[PDB]
């Protein structure tokens, strides 16, 4: 039951700049004068992989950009030449006592240039309309910052009800975000409205992107 | 070189028990220790236990004791974790590791009194989009399946570039997956584009072709 | 008395100081282990056989204290040897030298030997095709070493090491280092 | 009989069959070489006292061949150790164990010890800032090791080694390997 | 006392292709099953650099694309992804026996697409004419092929006497070559002919490149 | 960082003897063995011998016995080789080495009775040639020096690229060298271009600017 904490919850680091993650332990370990600490990396959909062991021993196959150091109860992971592929969650582990414990985990995000989203609207399919119900799908592709406000309008009237929003993780190549907004409508309340509009407000513009369609167009 | 193959996902009701079976290859089965991890909902690593395939000599922590039994079959090069009295807090991605270097692919354990349901596939095409740009975006909505995971790809895995896949949204205990691919406008309507949806938990395979509408 | 048996004693001593100080042959060094094992009760029996003929008093209160010491330490170490046997169920815990063991998975089975250091780094050398880890010839091995070995000492020290760096030298040989990565208490 | 002088003998035997392996402490390992050195011209003159008495020639004639055995290896080995001296003007060439030397430059001067193997790869371990090469504790060293060490023989060859790989472990310790790269015959 | 030889005296390898260099040892070195062999690389103007020792052990800091192996008498150096910077001379050494002899060297050249030279010429300087001599100097730059026929034709007469030709090594950046051809003469002979012409016949065209000047032009 | 700095080039007459020094730094002297190597004809490598910094024990190859001698100066951390009875075949480059990985700069030894002469520098410009295009060639000829190490640099090292320097050639026992640089018309005659010719053997340094005339 040995507790370990990491100071930052997440990092926002531009390319080529140094990133640092610090960790503190309630115990000094101090086994024969040697401290123990493991640093791990994990990506979405995959199991973790070991990066650093015994506070300074770089794991084979890991680039020298990862430098671990520290002593006593203070441990620090330094990533000096941060590249676009360094987008993962980093963990700590004691590897000293029978109740082995892990840290909380810190997420590394990479800064980039601002970009406007690409907005595409998909009307309900024939199969779902035949079965009953409708699903209007709005896609926002390749934008930064992630903070985009997406609004829905039925005949010009804003409708926040029945909207599901799914977010992607930051891309490993373009360092961009994508977003999917789905509006679910009943079979009876769909045919009584003809104009459907989606609006995306982003931090890069004073004029939100507006896309729309009509029920009688397709 | 070294492989730790998992048995695959499974869904059970509260109070049930199960056996996670990990099959190893690439090395002599005995001689290296075995460790188990849970990774509960969220992103939090944890230590369950450690065992020696050669003679036993198991070790647990004081929190998971009595909740799991770790054993070994030397005849098939396999290691087993028996989950006992599963509850709602036990649903997780459990897997094996050897020396903090090699990991299994993950066994998804779901604990819920819920019914497995096949997906419903609704293709998305830019009908009457009237676009003049040299890009066309299409997609597919896969609604009403349970439990996770579902594998959704394009052209049987041939089409992967330009594909944005989104995490499933959980509504009324059923999952909805959204997926969208953008291709050159010269691809349509000349080329054949299909969405392939696989849900092993319901033994449901679907292949749907998208046409202009 | 005869001036021949003394000669054979004085000749068997050189052979014990020369060749016994090597672990590089299995069926050469357990015999020395057995000899050193058997030397312990002989001394106590000899000492107690002088305190009953306590004439001149030089065979009295002197052959009693040393009898106590030698009969005390022997039990104090046999207890530890049996405790080492308890955890690791091996017949190597009864050597009269150390109370630390090293385990190496090889050729399907596991090879166990006694160790004297329990340090942080352990070196391994493969010469011509044979492995020699810690002053111990351990059989036959190409460069197909284990990525994890263990060192065990009763009451704590279940220490797991790890293949940290290996390299190959000309046509048959190689070297490797095992850096301790895990500690386990009992 | 005097059973007080016999236990004092077995106790010394248990004492020297236990602590005489380690070459770590220098002022504890130099004494064993002297003691082992003195045992040859003691056995030689202890087998001869069975030709002075020559009681039964079936038992007094054995110590003629036996005394002809250890009066013949003794010369043919002192002769070689003196040649090890002849090339390397060191006082380590007169230990009665081996006839090969190891030279390690340290803190300005050279540290020389006797070596038994002369293999193709030599391991080196630094623990807490102390260097330990081949069973000898060579003193104090950070990771400021040497890219060349030298193993010498009586007439065989000079064999220079080379720092092939080194690695730092735990802010003080380290491992290193010397792969033989050169050989020179006198 | 020991002869050691290399067969491929010269090589010509294109980028991305494998290069092999062989060496034979006369007296079959074997010390307890181990062969001894050292491979060196040397560039112009610099001392040699050690590549491989003890027949298979790669020197620290040497790229992994260099490797080598052998047995008994036959040893081979292999460079799989040959690059444009691999233009040097390679050597072998024993490190077993008393003389520690060296073998012969081999030269590795890099193949490249054909290219025509740039031709320029210079008339005698005022300092040379004031002193009493004269020189006409012609430069051919940035050509790949080494077979160029340089001619000094004055009024139809080929001048063979007093012409020196110097060649550079293969460029380490673009694998090209350069050439300098100098005609040396006295002022008493310079002030006879009016037109001075330098010609270069190459292997990429049927039209030689010709430059010329008149002594009364400047 | 291990460094070996040698004395530099030397010129001697036939039959003379001389000493080549090598000052080492970056590591403790009386450590690693010192080896001497002779490079001849610019192509072939050879082996002279070795010396131990600590015990003055030396070993020579076969044909350098009585031809070269080795010694050391412990206090100055300096190694020495003495060359005896030098002839015309002894002109070469001599290197010092430690463990075959650390080499010196190389000392050039020339054996000749010929007189050392200062160089003469002649600029090369396309005067009155009306060459105003993108390929403007400037150059220089240095003539009449001896024995070898004349260094020609453009604008004190400013023109580090675009420079073609050629190997020296010999006429009537004297040496000549030619060099050029390609420049755009925007820098000529708008900028001053200077050839820096250094000949240590005559203690001569000439800085000559090219005049378009
Ligand atoms: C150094 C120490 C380390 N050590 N670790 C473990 C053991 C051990 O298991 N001993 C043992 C002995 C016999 C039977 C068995 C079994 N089964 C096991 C030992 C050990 O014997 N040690 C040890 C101590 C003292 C001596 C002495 F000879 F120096 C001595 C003796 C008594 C009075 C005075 C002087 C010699 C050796
Ligand atoms: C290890 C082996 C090789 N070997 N290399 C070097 C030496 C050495 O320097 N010995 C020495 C001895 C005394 C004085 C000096 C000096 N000055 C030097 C030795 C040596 O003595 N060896 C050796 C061989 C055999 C035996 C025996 F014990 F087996 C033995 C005894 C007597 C009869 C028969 C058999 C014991 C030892």
């Amino acid at each position: 039951d040995i507790v370990m904490t990491q100071s930052p919850a997440s990092l926002a680091v531009s390319l080529g700049q140094r990133a640092t993650i610090s960790c503190k332990a309630s115990q000094s370990i101090d086994y024969d004068g040697d401290n123990y600490m493991n640093w791990y990396q994990q990506k979405p959909g995959q199991p973790p992989k070991l990066l650093i062991y015994t506070t300074s021993n770089l794991e084979s196959g890991i680039p020298a950009r990862f430098s671990g150091s520290g002593s006593g109860t203070d441990f620090t992971l330094n990533i000096h030449p941060v590249e676009e592929g360094d987008a993962a969650t980093y963990y700590c582990q004691q590897n000293n006592e029978d109740p082995y414990t892990f840290g909380g985990g810190t997420k590394l995000e990479i800064k980039r240039a601002d970009a406007a989203p690409t907005v595409s609207i998909f009307p309900p399919s024939s199969e779902q309309l035949t079965s009953g119900g409708a699903s209007v799908v709005c896609f926002l592709n390749n934008f930064y910052p992630k903070d985009i406000n997406v609004k829905w309008k039925i005949d010009g009237s804003e409708r926040q009800n029945g909207v599901l929003n799914s977010w992607t993780d930051q891309d490993s190549k373009d360092s961009t975000y994508s977003m999917s907004s789905t509006l679910t409508l009943t079979k009876d309340e769909y045919e009584r409205h003809n104009s459907y509009t989606c609006e995306a407000t982003h931090k890069t513009s004073t004029s939100p992107i507006v896309k729309s369609f009509n029920r009688n167009e397709c | 070189e070294v492989q730790l193959q998992q048995s695959g996902p499974e869904l059970v009701k509260p109070g049930a028990s199960m056996k996670i079976s990990c099959k190893t290859s690439g090395y002599s089965f005995t001689g290296y220790t075995m460790n188990w991890v849970k990774q509960s909902h969220g992103k939090n690593l944890e230590w369950i236990g450690l065992i020696n395939p050669y003679n036993g000599d198991t070790s647990y922590n004081q929190k998971f004791k009595g909740k799991a039994t770790l054993t070994v079959d030397k005849s098939s090069s396999t290691a087993y974790m028996e989950l006992l009295s599963l509850t709602s807090e036990d649903s997780a991605v459990y897997y094996c590791e050897v020396i903090n270097t090699y990991w299994g692919q993950g066994t998804l354990v779901t604990v819920s009194a819920a019914k497995t349901t096949p997906p419903s596939v609704y293709p998305l095409a830019p009908g009457s989009a009237a676009q003049t740009n040299s890009m066309v975006t299409l997609g597919c909505l896969v609604k009403g399946y349970f439990p996770e995971p579902v594998t959704v790809t394009w052209n049987s895995g041939s089409l992967s570039s330009g594909v944005h896949t989104f995490p499933a949204v959980l509504q009324s205990d059923l999952y909805t997956l959204s997926s969208s691919v953008t291709v050159p406008s010269s691809t349509w309507p000349s080329e054949t584009v299909t969405c392939n949806v696989a849900h092993p938990a319901s033994s449901t395979k679907v292949d749907k072709k998208i046409v202009p509408r | 008395q005869w001036n021949l048996v003394i000669g054979f004693l004085f000749l068997a001593w050189i052979m014990l100081l020369q060749f016994a100080y090597s672990n590089r042959n299995r069926f050469l060094y357990i015999i020395k282990l057995v000899f050193l094992w058997l030397l312990w009760p002989v001394t106590l029996a000899c000492f107690v056989l002088a305190a009953v003929y306590r004439i001149n008093w030089v065979t009295g209160g002197i052959a009693i204290a040393m009898a106590c010491i030698v009969g005390l330490m022997w039990l104090s170490y046999f207890v530890a040897s049996f405790r080492l046997f308890a955890r690791t169920r091996s017949m190597w815990s009864f050597n009269p030298e150390t109370n630390i063991l090293l385990n190496v998975p090889l050729r399907g089975t596991i090879v166990t030997r006694p160790l004297m250091e329990s340090e942080l780094v352990i070196g391994a050398v493969i010469i011509r095709g044979h492995l020699r880890m810690a002053g111990h010839s351990l059989g036959r091995c190409d460069i197909k070493d284990l990525p994890k070995e263990i060192t065990v000492a009763t009451s704590r020290t279940l220490s797991y090491y790890k293949l940290g760096a290996s390299q190959r030298v000309g046509t048959d040989s190689g070297f490797a280092a095992y850096n301790r990565y895990r500690i386990g208490n009992y």
